[PDB]
């Protein structure tokens, strides 16, 4: 090893991101974690001649009662060169999203064995803050490949394919994808045998690692072949009220921006007068006709929709109440690439931000499996509330980008 | 006794730029004679060194008379070199807040002012600190000098000094956990929770530890005992407060006279409860004209007169006790004003403060209370490293109805209700379903964009209708007026059908106060109602009621 030619993008300076406040418990955990990391040579203290900074915090995944160090490398990742000299982006395995049992592994600890470019280390600087600014922030810079940096999987890509060559040859039905610090492994067999043959993949890194023991203990198991698809569905009733027909006409009007043949002329005809909202209106068979074509039109996929890897993915989320959350992933308005709903969230029946937070994580994971790219989020929450609390509930080792929606969308009811 | 060497910090210039070459200004003979005397003593102390003519860099030097004392003072204008020096990690960006200082029994301040000019400078960077003492009558070349230590006024000196001082103080703090040390400029704040006899002994130990690196601090009794004058506060041994601010009275307040006020009141609001400054800060909009003596507002003097009842008697804060819970109370003060107190036991506060509502079009008290909670939460994590427990003037059931029906995700940390009016409440709540037996009002508005003439009105299921002609209006204004007429003319329960996405967007934001008088009037109508169901339909779609009132309104 001992060679990693890596630099910054031409015309861009290193990250100078301010460290946000941390609770006492997280500062102590980071101090313990970093003290040990410094002894293992992973990080070294630095002086004031390093002006760069990247924020850090602590993450306690429910799987373990120990804290994990999360470095928010979002700004750094934008400023490092794109690693096409290694690979022009390995073709995203479309078989991943066609799999029944995909499991994720945290192979991030494997990055710590490969050293980092001596001229690049200054850009990975981070600060452990102190409470009340009573002492200067403890400053470190990484010496080996950092967890969360874009360059870490790209550099380790030469070594990662060698540890997996025997397993890939032993089972060509299994497709492996890597995103940042995660290994996405898919299989199509029973769950009891799934966890055992995943442990077979798990023991390849231990034999390579030895060349408490730091390796893999948990696997978040997904089933992307049992995921949510949300087509536009219309109500089926025997009696319709004026209000019922108003909402239907509004929904069909909205869906006419996505589907062309949607017609509402005969249903608006039913609202011929000034009736009370709860009054039952009989459906004329000419309007019942029109409702039938619209229903069949909504059965077919959206016309002229495609994925473009050059454009950004946008994820919008709506709060539907009682733990229900709807979302859409798209690049061009009304050209959705995926829609879904989340009914129940881990606890958080009294906490809206925890629900939204892990909804963002699930949507990102789904986006990684389908496209190998994280989307840009539009969040239904005041910026100050989200920014205060999302780190308390975060779990994933990556972090997406997000904006904040401050005007209540009218289309909330149409996705409900 | 050998002195341990302070390891140097490698410093470089900005990429592409060179060092400074600003020439030397002519000085009088007494100024030149004073600089030569100063620079001779500094050279004997190793701070600077004479350099040959091969150094092509220069930084202007000056001599300023010290106050009272006839002895001159030396000053280098490193402004041009600071523009070409690399960026540093500025570590003194944030200063501690007194409310976060833990309770200590004895505190001692050590002055290390000599150490600033005793920290070596990077050997490869001294060539850029060159300066010239102009000779008498300019008949010989100036005496050339370069700095060997951190120069007073250089960009990197404050950061390198603290970093160098931190590395020195690390072994002592590690081997003395009963000692808490805080560094700031040339001052060392050393406190402990033990008996005074063991305090001055460990204080003396710190002196010998500093002597190993050649840093000597005064031994005689310092002239700075509690309370201290540090960053605008008064640090008594048991309590803290701001430095007393006798805010003055004035006949004609101007722009700079109220900005002196605005700054000084916000400083006092961290310990003085109930400080309000908005009506005074309302007198600052537009350009910053220093030749404008703006008249005063009547609603700014009566609120001024309220700031005096708090600033008359001295109020103190206590120090942080980590063994007791941290509490934060909030009160609504009106017109977007919120005040808070953070405390651990009744009657005595650690600190106070205020929150000002964000400049927006529509708002309500629940949103404002939420944002204030997030603010107090972020400030508490800074100062104490934990979120406090909240006492809020809002019922548990009110908050539950708000967050479960609000379209945004929202959350506040652990909190309890405190019955201290004015209470934050929900003034209205719309229905989720149409109301049976309630009259249905179909509303619409329309304006002529050319003549600003429009109409607004409604048609109901009982044959009630109304159309009012309007002048100096817009499409958005008539849509809101229509809804207002329907509320004004209906019974206690009413269904309202509108096509205005504009109006829905406002109402679904659930404001209780608006900058628009038309929205505020709607709000006052909603408050009087029992049940209000607001339904939306798309426009220009032949929807009866809506279509039959769209024609009457756009006639
Ligand atoms: C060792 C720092 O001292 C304390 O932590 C402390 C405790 N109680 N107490 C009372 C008065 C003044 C200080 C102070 C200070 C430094 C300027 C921040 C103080």
């Amino acid at each position: 090893i001992e060679t990693v030619p890596v630099k910054l993008k031409p015309g861009m300076d290193g990250p100078k991101v301010k460290q946000w406040p941390l609770t006492e418990e997280k500062i102590k955990a980071l101090v313990e974690i970093c003290t040990e990391m410094e002894k293992e040579g992973k990080i070294s203290k630095i002086g004031p001649e390093n002006p760069y900074n990247t924020p850090v915090f602590a993450i306690k995944k429910k799987d373990s009662t120990k804290w994990r160090k999360l470095v928010d490398f979002r700004e750094l990742n934008k400023r490092t060169q794109d690693f096409w000299e290694v690979q022009l982006g390995i073709p995203h395995p479309a078989g991943l999203k066609k799999k029944k049992s995909v499991t994720v592994l945290d192979v991030g600890d494997a990055y710590f064995s490969v050293p980092l470019d001596e001229d690049f280390r200054k850009y990975t600087a981070f600060t452990i803050p102190s409470i009340n600014n009573e002492t200067p922030g403890i400053r470190y810079q990484y010496n080996v490949l950092p967890q969360g940096w874009k360059g870490s999987p790209a550099i380790f890509q030469s070594s990662m394919t060698k540890i997996l060559e025997p397993f890939k040859k032993q089972n060509p039905d299994i497709v492996i994808y890597q995103y940042m610090d995660d290994l996405y492994v898919g299989s199509d067999l029973e769950i009891g045998q799934h966890r055992t043959k995943i442990e077979e993949l798990r023991q390849h890194l231990l034999r390579w690692g030895l060349t408490e023991p730091p390796f893999l203990w948990m696997g978040y198991e997904l089933h992307p072949d049992k995921w949510t698809v949300q087509p536009i569905v219309l109500p089926e009733k025997d009696s319709w009220t004026v209000n019922d027909i108003q909402k239907l006409v509004g929904k069909l009007n909205w869906a006419s921006q996505i589907y062309p043949g949607i017609k509402v002329r005969q249903l608006s005809k039913l609202l011929r007068g000034t009736k009370a909202l709860t009054e039952v209106i009989p459906l004329t068979e000419e309007a019942e006709l029109e409702l039938a074509e619209n229903r069949e039109i909504l059965k077919e996929p959206v016309h002229g929709v495609y994925y473009d890897p050059s454009k950004d993915l946008i994820a919008e989320i709506q709060k539907q109440g009682q733990g229900q959350w709807t979302y859409q992933i798209y690049q061009e308005p009304f050209k959705n690439l995926k829609t879904g709903k989340y009914a129940r969230m881990r606890g958080a029946h009294t906490n809206d931000v925890k629900q939204l937070t892990e909804a963002v994580q699930k949507i990102t994971t789904e986006s990684i499996v389908i496209w190998g790219k994280t989307p840009k989020f539009k969040l239904p929450i005041q910026k100050e509330t989200w920014e205060t609390w999302w780190t308390e509930y975060w779990q994933a080792t990556w972090i997406p980008e997000w904006e904040f929606v401050n005007t209540p969308p009218l289309v909330k009811l149409w996705y409900q | 006794v050998p002195i341990s060497p302070i390891e140097t910090v490698p410093v470089k210039l900005k990429p592409g730029m060179d060092g400074p070459k600003v020439k030397q200004w002519p000085l009088t003979e007494e100024k030149i004679k004073a600089l030569v005397e100063i620079c001779t003593e500094m050279e004997k102390e190793g701070k600077i060194s004479k350099i040959g003519p091969e150094n092509p860099y220069n930084t202007p030097v000056f001599a300023i008379k010290k106050k009272d004392s006839t002895k001159w003072r030396k000053l280098v204008d490193f402004r041009e070199l600071n523009k070409r020096t690399q960026d540093f990690w500025e570590v003194q960006l944030g200063i501690p807040h007194p409310a976060g200082l833990k309770k200590k029994k004895s505190v001692t301040v050590l002055d290390v002012g000599d150490a600033y000019f005793s920290v070596p400078l990077d050997e490869d960077f001294r060539k850029y600190t060159a300066f010239t003492i102009p000779s008498i009558n300019n008949e010989t070349p100036g005496i050339r000098y370069q700095y060997n230590v951190l120069p007073q006024g250089w960009k990197g000196s404050p950061a390198i000094f603290q970093s160098s001082m931190t590395k020195i103080l690390e072994p002592f703090a590690a081997q003395n956990p009963d000692i808490v040390i805080y560094q700031y400029m040339d001052d060392l704040y050393v406190g402990s929770d033990l008996e005074i006899g063991q305090h001055r002994t460990k204080i003396e130990e710190l002196r010998q530890h500093l002597l190993r690196w050649g840093l000597t601090t005064p031994d005689k009794k310092h002239q700075k005992e509690p309370p201290f004058l540090w960053m605008g506060y008064e640090l008594h041994p048991d309590k803290w407060t701001v430095q007393p601010i006798v805010l003055p009275e004035k006949d004609s307040w101007t722009v700079n006279d109220i900005q002196k006020l605005v700054g000084k009141l916000n400083w006092a609001s961290q310990i003085y409860p109930g400080i309000k400054v908005r009506q005074l800060s309302k007198l600052l909009r537009g350009t910053k004209a220093l030749t404008e003596v703006i008249p005063l507002t009547e609603e700014a003097e009566l609120e001024l007169a309220e700031n005096r009842e708090i600033l008359k008697e001295p109020v103190h804060g206590v120090y942080y006790d980590p063994s007791k819970d941290l509490i934060a109370e909030i009160q609504k003060q009106g017109q977007g004003q919120w005040t808070y107190q953070i405390y651990q036991e009744p009657f005595k506060n650690l600190k106070t403060g205020k929150y000002a509502r964000m400049r927006g079009a529509h708002t309500n008290d629940v949103k404002q209370l939420t944002e204030a909670v997030q603010k107090i939460t972020t400030e508490s994590i800074v100062i104490w490293g934990k979120t406090p427990k909240f006492k809020l003037p809002i019922q548990k059931e009110t908050w539950e109805t708000w967050w479960t029906e609000y379209w945004q995700a929202t959350w506040i940390p652990e909190w309890e209700f405190v019955n201290t009016p004015p209470l934050v409440k929900l003034w209205y709540q719309l229905e989720k379903e149409p109301i049976v037996g309630a009259e249905t009002f179909y509303v619409d508005g329309a304006a002529n964009r050319e003549t600003k003439l429009g109409k607004a009105g409604y048609v109901t299921n009982k044959g009630r209708q109304k159309v009012v002609p309007l002048t100096n209006t817009t499409n958005q204004k008539t849509e809101l007026q229509a809804i207002y007429l329907a509320l004004q003319d209906s019974g206690l329960e009413v269904n309202i059908v509108t096509d205005s996405q504009y109006a829905l967007g406002i109402i679904q934001a659930q404001p209780d106060k608006s900058e628009s008088e038309l929205v505020n009037q709607i709000i006052e109508q909603l408050i009087k109602k029992e049940k209000v169901y607001l339904a939306w339909v798309p426009a220009h779609k032949g929807i009866g009621g809506n279509e039959q009132v769209d024609k009457l309104v756009s006639a």
